[PDB]
C-alpha cells in the first residue's frame, strides 16, 4: 500500500507529530474505553444487585433462605460522524515548489500534504476538546452559529439531570456569594457508595483570577480545596483553567463508576481515501472524525454559571 | 498492528486505519504513563 | 493585494483557533463542491474578492471588477506573478466572504453587486443572500459572508 | 594545523576555562535554536490553519464540504558581525617572561595569549548577556553612547507591540502601585492557547529589596507568585535578578511557540586567524561574535518601568 | 508503470514519430542551455572588470599601486506554464470502432490516443516555433486577440532596444531601397569585442524570391543574395553568413549573430508537448486527455539584431 | 533514463516525464550532430 | 568534531572554528541538562 498510497505513507510518517489533545487531563485512565461504531447509536446495559431481607442464619433443617435480587438500566448514546475538506500540493508537484529550506507557495498559500494534514489535525483536535468540555460545536468565541446535534450528546457543561447553580449578576464579583452557591451545590451532590475518589475542577481565566484573592492568610482555592475534601474523604483534588469557558465552574469526579467516556475509536482525526485530482497542480483531501460518547450518572456533575447581566 | 512500529507494513486502506487507531491508543496509554499531577 | 508581501519583526498573535478564518487572504469558499466550475482569466485592476464583467477592446478579453446587468461571475482567487484571475461563473452557486461596500449590512438582508463590484443592501438581478454580518479588515475594507445562488426573474 | 598554528591550540586547550553565559538561565532548552549565519538577514515562515466554517454531517449523498485554510507569515531577523582586537606577548618571547608563579610583564601589562583570549572572551560574553538582556550595546554604566544596531534586532527588553507599563515617580516608592500596573500589564497579556507554560520574571536589585518585605505573614513576591500562577494554568514561576536591570520588571512565559531565540552559531566568541606581528615581543589577535536573532509573538511580554523623576 | 498505464505506454511508443521543432536551425549547438523551472523567474548574473588608472611601474620600493575595478548586471527571464485538453476514444473501446482499413469514428470525429495525441504534439510544437520565432501567441491569422503574455518575455523579432529599419510602401519593390535600409542597420550594429562571429539572416519567401534577382543596370554574375552576404562579411570579420526561409515572417528580414555571448536560449527542459497524468474517464467511449508545455526564455544584448519591415500600406 | 535506451523501465510517471524531457534533449543533440549547412 | 573529544585531529582553520561552535553548543546541552530551577 505505501508503495502506491503516497499519501498514506505521509500520514504514517508524520502522525507523530501531531500534539496530544488536552482533553485526557480531565479524565482518569479507567474513564475511557474505545467503542467500534462511526455513526449510529449504541446501548449501554448496567447490571446491579439488592439485599431483599436478612441473611438466613443456617442451623439445623430450613429450606426457606432469604434472595437476593437484580435489576439492569438502559442508557442511549449517538454518535456523529464529521468531515472536513483541504487543499494541497500534488505529490509530483513538490520539485517545483522546494524552496530554500522550505516548501510551499508563500503568495498563494500552498502546502505539502504532510504538512497541511498535520495542521488540519491540529486544529480539528481542537475543536474536538471543545465539543468535549462544552457539549456544542463552533467557531466563533460568542459560541453563537452552534452545529446543531442529535440528542443523548452532550458534554460535561450540559449533561443533563445535574446540579446547576447560577450566581446573580448583581453578585457577579462576589467571591463569598459565589462560594455559597458552591458549597449549595457540593452538599446537592450525590456520590453515593463511590465518594473516596479523586476530584477535577474546571474553571475560566477570570475565575482563577478571582479565587487567588485572598479568603474575606488564606486563599478562596485553598478554602474551596478544603471544602472538596471534606466530601471526597480527604482525596487529592485538581484544579485546571480552560479559555472555552465563560463565567463557568464545573466540579466532577475522577471515578469511573460514576462518569465514563465511551468515545469512538475513530473519533480522532482520520485521513479519507478519496483524493481530488485533476490537471493542475491542485489536489484536496477529506479528514473524517467521530463525535459522541460520554456518559454520567445523576447528580455526580455541579455547573456554577456566574450570570454577567 | 501500530504505526509506531517500524517493521509493519499494511497493505490496505482498512489495515491502515486499524493501525492509526491502534496508534492513538497507544500514545493515550503512554501519555497517561507518563502524566504527573 | 491578497497576500501583502512584507516583512515584520514579530509573529502575529494567532494561537486561538476561533474567529481566525475572516481574513483577506482566506481564498475560495467556506464550502466548495468537487464539481464547481472554476475559470481563469487575464484580468486589469484588482478584483480580488469581488464580482467581475469581461471586458472586449489586440489582445483577448480580459476581465475587471464590475455590477449589475454586466455582472458575470465572481472573483475567488488571484495568482499575481502570472496576473490571472480565478472566477465562478454566475450559474455556479457559491458560499464565502466577499467585499462589502460598507459596514451596514445585516444577517439576512438582500445584496446586489455594485459598479466597483461591491455588495451593497437592495433592482437585484441576482439572488444573493448576507448569512453573517459586515466584518471590518483593514483601514475601509469590509468582508461579508455571503450566499449567491443563481440570477432572479424580474 | 596545531602542528603549524600555536595560537588555534592555545585556544583548544583553554577553551575550556570560560563559563557559560548567564543568559540561558533566561530560557528553557527548546528556546534555542542555532543558525548558519555571520551577517545578513533571514526569513521564517509560520504556517498556520484555521477553520473556515461548522463541519459537515456525513449522511446520504454530499458533495459539497467544509474547508480548512491556511496561512503563512514572514519574519525577518538581522545578524551582526562584530569584533574586538587585544595585545599579547608573542609565543617565541614567552620564554624571557616566564618569571615564577606568574608570565608576563606586571609593569606594562602584557599576558600570554592564552590568558589573554580567556579574559577578553569572557568580556565579550558579558556584553553579549548584556545585549540579549536589554537589546542595546553599551560598556558605560549610564547606558550613554550605545551603538547603533540594525532594525529587526531587539532584546527582551525593548522589543516592539509589547505590553508596557509605568509607574510614575510619584509612587516609585508604592509597592500597592506597582503592583496595580502589574496586574494591569498580566491582564493585557495574550498567551491564547499557550497559557500553559511556566513563566520568568527579571527584577533589579531595588525591586528585589522592595518585594521581599511584607505584603500591605506575607511577602509582595509570593503575591506575585500566587497573581502569576492565576494565569499561567498555575505552572512554576522563576524569579531573577540582574544588575543589568534599573527599575524595571520582565515577565514572560519559557514557550518555544511563543518566544523563540535563534541566535548564530558563531555569535559566542572565536578566534580570528589573522595575527599581527612585527619585529617587537607584542602581537594582535582579533576575536569575532555575531549578535541577533531574538523573534516573539505579540503581546506577550509585560515589561514594567519605574520613572525616578 | 507500462504495465499498468496505457496511455503512457502508448505515448512512449509514439514519441519517435513527432518531427523536430523548426526552431532549431536558427540557433547555433552551444547557444541553447536548458533550465530546470516550469513556472517562475529565474536570475542571469554577468560580471565586468574594469581599469581606473594607468599600471604601475615596478621599481625599487612602493607601496601604493593602481586598482581594478568590478561590476555586475542582474537580467531577469519569466517562464509560463500553458496546457491544452483533447478527446479521444478509450482503450477498451477500440476494438468496436477497428474497421478494415482505419481505426476511429469518422462520423463523429474521434481517433484513437496515439493518433490525436501525435497530431496534438505537432500543432502544439507549431505553436511554440512560431512564439519563439515572434514574440506573440494567437491563432487567428490576422494576429488579433492575442494572448496576455508576461514581461521579460520575448522572441527574436519584438525583443526590445535592437535596430529597426523600415522601408517604405512607396519602395516595397526597390531592392536597392531594401539594401540602402539592411546597410544603414549593419552599420548601426553593435558586436562590440564579439564581432568575429558567423551570423544568421531570416526572410520571408517573398523576399527570399526577391533576392535571387540580378544584382541591378542588371549585372552578370553577381547576385543580390551574393551582394548582401559579402555587406555582412564586411562587419562580421569575414566570418561565415546562413541565410534561412521562414514562412512565419511576412515583409521581415531579421539579421543576428550566432555567438552564445550575445544571444541565448534558454528554454526550459519541459518546453516541448508533454502529457499530463490526468485522464478523464465516463461511462462512454469519450476520454479526455492534457498536454503542458512551457514558454519563454530568450536573452540577447542590447543592440545586437537588426529587423527590417517592408510596409505595404 | 531516455526513451531511446529500450533496457529503460520507469516506475512512475515522474520517471516518465524526465525520459521524455531527456529523449528530446537527446534528439536536438543528435539534429545538431547531423546538421550540415 | 568537537573539541571535548580528545581524538579531533583539525586540519585547517575552517574545521577549528567548526569545531569551537560544536563545542559550544554541547556546552549548552551539558548546563541545560545540569539545570535544576
Amino acid at each position: 500500500l505505501f508503495d502506491e498510497n503516497y499519501y498514506a505513507k505521509a500520514v504514517a510518517n508524520i502522525i507523530g507529530e501531531v500534539k496530544d489533545p488536552i482533553m485526557y487531563k480531565w479524565f482518569s485512565p479507567d474513564q475511557i474505553e474505545d467503542v467500534d461504531l462511526q455513526m449510529g447509536y449504541q446501548k449501554t446495559v448496567k447490571w446491579d444487585a439488592f439485599l431483599n431481607a436478612n441473611p438466613t442464619t443456617i442451623a439445623n433443617e430450613v429450606n426457606t433462605i432469604s434472595t437476593i435480587g437484580f435489576s439492569s438500566e438502559v442508557v442511549r448514546l449517538n454518535y456523529l460522524k464529521l468531515q472536513y475538506k483541504f487543499r494541497h500540493l500534488k505529490q509530483t508537484s513538490e520539485k517545483f515548489y522546494t524552496s530554500d529550506s522550505y516548501i510551499g507557495d508563500i503568495n498563494n498559500n500552498l502546502l505539502p500534504f504532510a504538512q497541511a494534514y498535520k495542521l488540519a489535525s491540529s486544529e480539528i483536535i481542537k475543536l474536538i476538546n471543545h465539543f468535549v468540555l462544552t457539549g456544542t460545536v463552533s467557531i466563533q468565541k460568542d459560541g453563537k452559529n452552534q452545529k446543531r446535534l442529535l440528542p443523548n450528546m452532550y458534554g460535561l457543561l450540559n449533561m443533563p439531570e445535574q446540579i446547576k447553580e447560577e450566581v446573580a449578576s448583581g453578585d457577579k464579583d462576589k467571591m463569598d456569594k459565589i462560594f455559597e452557591k458552591i458549597e449549595a451545590g457540593l452538599s446537592k451532590l450525590e456520590l453515593g457508595d463511590e465518594f473516596s475518589t479523586p476530584m477535577m475542577v474546571i474553571v475560566d481565566p477570570a475565575t482563577s483570577l478571582k479565587l487567588v484573592k485572598p479568603y474575606a492568610c488564606e486563599k478562596w482555592e485553598d478554602v474551596l480545596i478544603q471544602t472538596i475534601k471534606a466530601i471526597n474523604n480527604r482525596e487529592d483534588v485538581y484544579i485546571e483553567t480552560s479559555n472555552l469557558l465563560k463565567h463557568k465552574i464545573l466540579i466532577y469526579p475522577l471515578n469511573s463508576e460514576l462518569i465514563k467516556f465511551k468515545p469512538s475509536k475513530y473519533m480522532l482525526p482520520t485521513p479519507n481515501e478519496q483524493v481530488d485530482k485533476d490537471s493542475t497542480d491542485v489536489a484536496h483531501s477529506y479528514i473524517d472524525f467521530v463525535l459522541g460518547g460520554l456518559l454520567a450518572t445523576r447528580k455526580t456533575i455541579l455547573q456554577v454559571n456566574i450570570k454577567q447581566s | 498492528a501500530s504505526l509506531l512500529d517500524s517493521n509493519f507494513v499494511p497493505i490496505n486502506f482498512t489495515e491502515f486505519v486499524q493501525a492509526i487507531s491502534n496508534t492513538y491508543k497507544q500514545r493515550r496509554i503512554q501519555f497517561y504513563e507518563n502524566l504527573k499531577r | 493585494m491578497k497576500n501583502p508581501q512584507h516583512d515584520a519583526s514579530l509573529l502575529s498573535n494567532s494561537n486561538e483557533f476561533r474567529d481566525k478564518n475572516v481574513e483577506f487572504f482566506a481564498s475560495g469558499g467556506t464550502r466548495t463542491s468537487k464539481f464547481d466550475k472554476l475559470e481563469n482569466h487575464p484580468f486589469l485592476g484588482y478584483p480580488y474578492k469581488r464580482g467581475v464583467k469581461r471586458v472586449i477592446q489586440h489582445y483577448e478579453p480580459h476581465v475587471e471588477a464590475g455590477g449589475g446587468e454586466d455582472l458575470y461571475g465572481i472573483c475567488i482567487d488571484i495568482d499575481e506573478f502570472s496576473k490571472t484571475a480565478t472566477i465562478v461563473p454566475i450559474t455556479n452557486n457559491f458560499e464565502g466572504y466577499l467585499v462589502a461596500k460598507d459596514s451596514t449590512v445585516k444577517v439576512k438582508d438582500k445584496l446586489i453587486f455594485n459598479k466597483d463590484g461591491a455588495l451593497e443592501k437592495v433592482k437585484a438581478t441576482i439572488n444573493a443572500t448576507a448569512l453573517t454580518d459586515a466584518k471590518q479588515i483593514s483601514n475601509e475594507v469590509y468582508l461579508v459572508k455571503v450566499a449567491v445562488f443563481g440570477n432572479k426573474a424580474m
